[PDB]
């Protein structure tokens, strides 16, 4: 097995600014040469070290052809650095932001994220990590050893042509069901080997993929010991037997090392749609562990941090947002599907959901013009993402709750809330899970409703507004978005 | 919108169910000729985007035995096909 690769850490120089170059060029998988893009690299970039509160700049200098974003997923940051309208970075281009960290130590990354091109351009390999550090997380013991006993796993899958080279279509099913694929990339390799002392192993996970949601567990069945969410340490570390991850999420655990025995970090099947066909119909392995005599160099604390109380939840302004899928675009994708991998595909949510003779006769009739441009099938609150209308303005340093509606379709929607690091109140009907009570950006919304406690503290205008948005990619490219601002109150 | 005559024979499948008109809009077809299939049982009752229209008036009418309420623009040039559009 090949040894996992890892991610240049990225301090700053003598001049406290970080360089980012965003090229493009080649990688190899399974010995075919395919065309791949990167951050500073070939394939996938850097994790940028961030210090709380000691703020860097950033140069973003973009060699492709074509024009992109760069969107610094879990920041606490003006929606200035993200640049929204006019936060494009055109060929040859440079862009130059401050990051100034406020946020408790976390582990965030960094993406593409224009409106129509976030699917293909993160497919194609642009992705990369912050690691933000506070004196609490140092003083606290964990596993320190970066690429040793502390080590990122970002987890992709792909999909590739007859050529080797990167099979990518936003085409209507993609868009229903979106951009899935049969190879699985554990930070860029395939089924790599990663050499670990015995004792603690702490692995950032990062579920990259675009559309496919995992669900880790280890080949033996050790449990692992959840001790961050997207936006910082929980509380105390949660202990589960296996950890589903949804799109842009990120959970650092600890597992245990002891004997040779080596074993595979695996994603099991999950209940999705397109995600149970092979070779994900099992079990299937996303990286093995290899212990060696190397030097450890953490503990398991039995506290990690503190988390603040919440605030009374009256008065708190409150936002419906309902997120629909243009149900033509629904019916068309699933035909797509249900053609070309027969009917193993909704295998897992395969049941009774079924729709009656009036619903297909109504839709039938709506579309009488025969106008569907799929392209803005995909909605909140009814109307697809335009960049010239921000939907609200809401306050700044404000409390609020957030509500997510999903009821309508039955299509994974993990929902992103840039600007602010916020807490779930309910997740998809249920009250959270144990590690998800944390410091999240990103929430389940699976055909319910889930309601998120939520602040900003960082100004946004009409100009660089924030965004928020199904983090299923295709999703997100077809429409399910929105734009807002904040304000401190006049 | 649009509005549209119905030649004879969809005419007289159109009043089975209650119509009286001579000269319908097109929503008003629509509803209509689904409330015909719905009345008489003709989808299947498991896949109900599946009409069986063999031994009725409407297999004359559409030229088939069967169809599919998904198959949105072949369903609608079978019914243009008895329609005269008045605009």
């Amino acid at each position: 097995r090949p040894t996992l690769p890892i991610p240049d850490l990225l301090t700053t120089d003598a001049r406290n600014r970080i360089q980012l170059t965003i090229g493009a060029g080649q990688s190899t998988f399974g010995g075919k040469t395919a065309t791949t893009w990167g951050y500073n690299g070939n394939l996938l970039g850097p994790a940028v070290k961030l210090q709380r509160g000691k703020a860097v700049t950033v140069d973003i200098y973009n060699q492709l052809t074509e024009e992109t974003t760069l969107h610094w997923h879990g920041l606490e940051v003006p929606g200035e650095v993200d640049g929204g309208p006019q936060g494009i970075i055109p060929p040859g281009g440079k862009r130059s932001v401050t990051l100034n960290v406020d946020q408790p130590a976390a582990t965030c990354w960094f993406h593409p994220h224009q409106h129509g091109k976030t699917g293909r351009q993160v497919a194609m390999g642009l992705a990369g990590l912050v690691v933000i550090e506070d004196d609490e997380i140092l003083k606290l013991m964990l596993p320190k050893q970066w690429g040793i006993d502390d080590v990122p796993v970002i987890v992709q899958d792909k999909k590739f042509s007859a050529d080797g080279q990167i099979d990518y279509q936003l085409d209507v099913m993609t868009a229903a069901v979106g951009w899935f694929g049969d190879t699985l990339l554990t930070n860029g390799a395939i089924y790599p080997q990663h050499a670990a002392p015995r004792g603690w192993l702490r692995l950032r996970l990062l579920n990259g993929c675009n559309a496919r949601s995992l669900n880790f567990a280890t080949s033996d069945n050790r449990p692992l010991y959840v001790i961050a969410s997207d936006g910082g340490l929980l509380p105390e570390p949660v202990k589960v037997s296996e950890l589903p991850v949804l799109m842009g999420e990120r959970f650092e655990v600890l597992v245990e090392v002891n004997d040779n025995k080596p074993f595979d970090l695996v994603t099991l099947p999950v209940s999705q749609m397109g995600m149970a066909i092979a070779p994900f119909d099992k079990p299937h392995p996303v990286m093995r562990i290899q212990p060696i005599a190397i030097s450890a160099s953490g503990a398991l604390p039995d506290t990690l941090s503190s988390l603040p109380a919440l605030p009374s939840l009256e008065g708190l302004t409150v936002r419906k947002l309902q997120l629909s899928m243009d149900p033509i675009l629904d019916m068309m994708g699933m035909q797509m599907l249900m053609e070309k991998y027969g009917d193993q595909a909704m295998a897992g949510m395969d049941h009774s959901q079924m729709t009656s003779f009036a619903e297909y006769w109504a839709l039938l009739s709506m579309n009488h013009g025969g106008k569907f441009d799929f392209h803005h099938a995909n909605k909140i609150n009814g109307q697809a993402f335009d960049m010239n209308k921000p939907m609200f303005a809401a306050a700044k340093g404000q409390y609020e709750r957030w509500v997510i509606s999903g009821v309508g379709d039955m299509m994974l929607h993990p929902f992103h809330i840039h600007g602010t690091q916020f807490r779930i109140l309910s997740e998809n009907g249920k009250p959270p899970a144990a590690h998800r009570a944390g410091w999240k950006d990103t929430v389940k919304v699976e055909g319910n409703v889930s309601e998120v406690l939520v602040k900003f503290n960082h100004d946004a205008p009409k100009e660089h507004a924030y965004m928020a948005h199904c983090h299923l990619l295709e999703h997100e490219d077809t429409g399910m978005m929105l734009g807002f601002t904040v304000k401190d109150p006049n | 919108e649009t509005l549209v005559r119905p030649k004879p024979l969809l005419l007289k499948l159109l009043k089975s169910v209650g119509a009286q008109k001579d000269t319908y809009t097109m929503k008003e077809v629509l509803f209509y000729l689904g409330q015909y299939i719905m009345t008489k049982r003709l989808y299947d009752e498991k896949q109900q985007h599946i009409v069986y229209c063999s031994n009725d008036l409407l297999g004359d009418l559409f030229g088939v035995p069967s169809f599919s309420v998904k198959e949105h623009r072949k369903i609608y040039t079978m019914i243009y096909r008895n329609l005269v559009v008045v605009n």
